[PDB]
């Protein structure tokens, strides 16, 4: 049956960062985790691979620069059975790789359970994180172990499946992709502490303590003018149509400037708790 | 009755209620025997079950006594079905009332009633099952467990027998369907239900070992709950493989036992099938592992064991299986039942965790527990 | 002074070393980073680990390989020419004599100051669990230097997909000016001069206050300013839902 790729947020942050820089650039890096045939799939490490000069090959692995990382990485772990390898390739419709095509063939003799992630985006993400993987076939697809009964099975959907150029067949022979993200204790605490909407960490108590305060000279200067500013968003709007019809073509225009201007008075009734929340030690 | 479940917050005090109007109909002046009927249904005490039968000895009515028995057999949960058997005969019974508790006729009016009248409208049932051999198991599981609820309870095995071509088409995990279709059709049948599975039964092997895990699994849909006699048949199968497993096959063997077992069980505290399930968790195997967990949470329902609940809820942060962990996720939802406030200290380590089969279990675990009776914190 | 960005990926991957091999209180991991040392700003764009034995008992006893790190670097010259060694980094707070000497060994490899970064496994207590400190002379003296979170454009959305305001300073507020003053406490029992001579300068920053009690006021009836807004706010919100009441009667006739 097909294998369930489960990706920890450590090792899909690395492989995206690996294929990064350029579109026409690609590059090469290894997969490592511990998992057995039929379920238990996971993803514990990933780093790059040195490239040789046709780029993505069987070739392209060294095994003398691998051996001195096992023994770096046995120390916190990281040392694991290679799983596979990830690429970065510019991409087409079909076969996004233009090198690597048939050398998959060459990976599944040292291992069955390799695959070979390739980035479609290249820059392109738009926050999903879609990328794409093969898998062997060759003679297959009847009358064998019966892979589309895990999850999100049939695609090509009308002519919308991934890169929408697939569709059905997929790669070869309907690898049929299937790929997992999960994050344990660790990761989930950390990266609400680093990227979440915007970093204002590292400082806890002096998050709004600094800049609803000390940037006054820089945000709120000339306070008196700034209350101007709300005014003339009023008189944008109010101005305009007074008659709740179409005149002036204007519609919302009361509640335009109606949550512009609350939260200028929020952030005014904050700093305005927080001026006494100063703590100038004054009493009598 | 009524109003003090939604009402009575005690269960000892709405306890005393039900045992104070046993006294005032138990000399049976024509009263109603329904009403006795719930009483020691939601009681399950031995005392008032067995004296309501040792009423009907002293005033002979076949009538009367028939109507108590095939209503008390509908309602009872599985510990007090064994009460109304096993404990019966020890302290004496009515040997025309002892079959009756034991299910023999209560099997047959699921087999008789809808044998009489049975209409499968296979003019729309050929055109649905005839379109494509393909889909792999997604389309024989649909045509096959769709036409399994027609003829439940009629044993028909046309779908099997008179057409050919629908089993051939099935893969290794499709034939599980059509295999335990048969359960679904046969249920009911406490003599030839092993007849049914015998070319898959163990010992006359199989065309293969993907479909013969599926008859282990058959006898649990047609015996749940009088399985008694399938118990130790079921239990040496998983002791056999319990060691260990050398081929993938062999745990779908013991998958259909695990399941199997947990059916005919189900409701009944049993700590052997316990014990033998749970060497089959220590080897954390993928496919019957999850079974195993299944198997565990069926003889675990109702009050269930308050050290298995931890035990198990440990095996789930030890191992990170996939179906391990959604296995005993499940598990631990069927451990406690009717607990209500019981199971909160379990529902609160589900809660805090961020895992998604921890939580994917949790509210199940409410569901159950806080059933019945609508409750505003649940 | 300089200046310190570290990506996330560095900072997550960091702490995972601790879980995986159990390691005890007896044992500290070390490993190396990567970047560009030559601008003021410190970057760090990849991360690795180093098989360093440390004895707990005798802080004389560590064993570090630096054959390990010209095996690796010829493996990064084929795949990213940018990157050089900036620095190292260690797990756990203490920092003991086996912590202190290896930082020369990097010094051969780096032809900058080596940055030094003290993870901290078990991330208890506020944010920022690697601190970032340079090593500079007058005995080697450890200043903290700003940490700021900065990555690229591809790896700050892919954390996003990972993951898919007053009260809240309040709440971290508390806590920081109680810990401020246990470390006082702390301090004076170490002694029986250098940091409490500099926290009196620091404070040191109602006699002069009794004519700066107006613009206090002043600023208040300012943002009181704003609140006429908020009360012309709360005029428009009753003229809104009058278009939808008006409306209903309208239906009235209608249906």
């Amino acid at each position: 049956t097909k294998e369930t790729v489960y990706i920890s947020s450590i090792a899909l942050l690395k492989m995206l960062k690996h294929g990064r820089a350029g579109v026409p650039m690609e590059v090469m890096g290894l997969m490592l985790g511990e998992f057995v045939d039929d379920y238990t799939v996971n993803v514990v490490d990933v780093f790059a691979m040195p490239q040789s000069g046709t780029g993505v090959s069987v070739e392209a692995v060294d095994d003398v620069f691998q051996a001195k990382m096992m023994d770096m990485l046995k120390q916190t772990g990281r040392d694991q059975m290679v799983v596979g390898w990830y690429h970065s390739h510019p991409g087409f419709g079909c076969w996004l790789s233009s090198v690597d095509v048939n050398t998959q063939k060459s990976f599944e003799q040292l291992n069955s359970r390799a695959v070979a992630v390739v980035v479609d985006p290249i820059q392109s993400v738009k926050g999903k994180v879609v990328i794409d993987a093969f898998r062997l076939i060759d003679t297959g697809a009847l009358i064998n172990n019966l892979e589309p009964r895990q999850t999100t099975s049939n695609t090509g959907l009308l002519n919308k499946a991934n890169i929408q150029a697939l569709i059905h067949g997929l790669n070869r022979h309907y690898y049929s992709l299937n790929i997992d993200y999960h994050k344990t204790a660790k990761e989930t605490k950390m990266l609400m502490n680093l990227h979440k909407e915007q970093w204002q960490s590292g400082l806890k108590m002096y998050d709004y303590e600094e800049k609803e305060e000390s940037n006054l000279a820089a945000t709120k200067s000339m306070v008196k003018i700034a209350e101007q500013y709300s005014k003339r968003i009023e008189e944008e709007k109010e101005l305009t149509e007074e008659e709740l019809k179409t005149r002036y073509v204007g519609r919302q225009d009361p509640k335009k400037h109606l949550s512009e201007t609350a939260d200028e008075t929020l952030e005014n009734n904050i700093v305005s708790v927080l001026t006494a929340g100063v703590n100038s030690v004054a009493i009598k | 009755l009524t109003l003090a479940i939604t009402t009575v917050t005690n269960s000892k005090f709405r306890s005393s209620i039900l045992r104070k109007s046993f006294d005032f109909l138990m000399n049976m002046p024509n009263c109603d025997y329904l009403t006795l009927n719930k009483v020691v249904v939601n009681l399950n005490d031995a005392g008032l079950a067995l004296q309501l039968f040792k009423k009907l000895k002293e005033e002979n009515d076949e009538g009367l006594s028939a109507q108590i028995a095939f209503d008390l057999v509908s309602s009872a949960s599985q510990q007090l079905l064994e009460i109304l058997v096993t404990e019966l005969t020890a302290q004496g019974y009515d040997p025309a009332l002892l079959n009756i508790l034991s299910g023999l006729p209560t099997c047959d009016y699921y087999n008789t009633f809808l044998l009489n009248n049975k209409n499968i409208d296979i003019g729309l049932l050929n055109k649905s099952k005839s379109s494509l051999d393909g889909k792999f198991s997604l389309f024989h599981t649909a045509v096959s467990v769709a036409n399994g609820f027609m003829h439940a309870g009629t044993t028909d095995n046309s779908f099997i027998k008179a057409n050919l071509p629908w089993l051939g088409k099935a893969q290794n995990w499709a034939k599980f369907t059509a295999t335990a279709s048969l359960g679904v059709i046969h249920k009911g049948n406490l003599l030839e239900g092993k007849k049914v599975m015998a070319p898959y039964l163990p010992g006359s092997r199989a065309s293969s070992r993907f479909i013969k895990g599926g008859s282990l699994y058959g006898l649990g849909l047609i015996y749940a709950g009088f399985g008694r006699d399938t118990t130790d048949y079921l239990k040496n199968i998983i002791v056999e493989n319990s060691g260990t497993s050398g081929d993938e096959d062999v745990d779908v063997l013991l998958h259909g036992a695990s399941l199997g077992i947990g059916l005919a069980a189900m409701g009944s505290a049993n700590i052997e099938v316990y014990e033998a399930l749970k060497e089959v968790l220590y080897n954390d195997s993928a496919t019957s592992g999850e079974a195993a967990a299944l198997g565990m949470g069926l003889c675990m329902l109702g009050t269930g064991k308050p050290e298995a609940i931890h035990d198990m809820f440990t095996y789930s942060q030890e191992t990170q299986h996939g179906n391990i962990t959604r296995g005993l996720a499940v598990g631990l939802a069927l451990i406690n039942y009717g607990r209500q406030e019981l199971a909160d200290d379990l529902i609160t380590k589900m809660l805090a965790s961020d895992e998604s089969l921890l939580r994917y279990g949790g509210a199940f675990t409410i569901a159950l527990a806080y059933a019945g009776t609508g409750n505003n914190s649940a | 002074h300089e200046k310190v960005t570290i990506a996330p990926l560095v900072l997550l991957s960091a702490l995972d070393h601790y879980e995986r091999t159990q390691t005890k209180e007896n044992k500290r991991c070390v490993g190396v980073i990567l970047g560009d040392a030559n601008s003021s700003t410190i970057r760090v764009t990849n991360s690795f680990a180093l098989p360093f034995e440390e004895d707990e008992k005798n802080s004389d006893v560590w064993f570090l390989d630096h054959n390990y790190i010209e095996n690796m670097n010829e493996m990064c010259k084929k795949i990213n020419a940018k990157e050089k060694l900036i620095g190292w980094y260690h797990s756990g707070p203490k920092l003991r004599a086996s912590d202190l000497k290896i930082n020369e060994l990097f010094k051969k490899y780096t032809q900058n100051n080596p940055l030094l970064l003290i993870v901290d496994v078990k991330q208890q207590g506020v944010g920022l669990p690697t601190d970032a400190y340079v090593a500079i002379e007058q005995e080697k003296t450890f200043l903290h230097l700003p940490c700021t979170i900065e990555a690229e454009e591809a790896e700050e959305i892919g954390v996003e997909h990972l993951l898919r305001i007053r009260l809240t300073n309040q709440l971290k507020s508390l806590k920081g000016l109680q810990s401020k003053l246990k470390d006082v406490v702390e301090y004076l029992d170490k002694v029986i001069h250098t940091i409490l001579g500099k926290l009196q300068d620091v404070f040191n920053l109602n006699n002069l206050q009794k004519a700066l009690t107006v613009k206090t006021n002043d600023e208040l009836m300012v943002i009181y300013i704003s609140n006429l807004v908020r009360s012309i706010i709360a005029f428009d919100d009753l003229i809104e839902n009058k278009i939808q009441n008006k409306k209903i009667q309208e239906q009235r006739v209608k249906d």
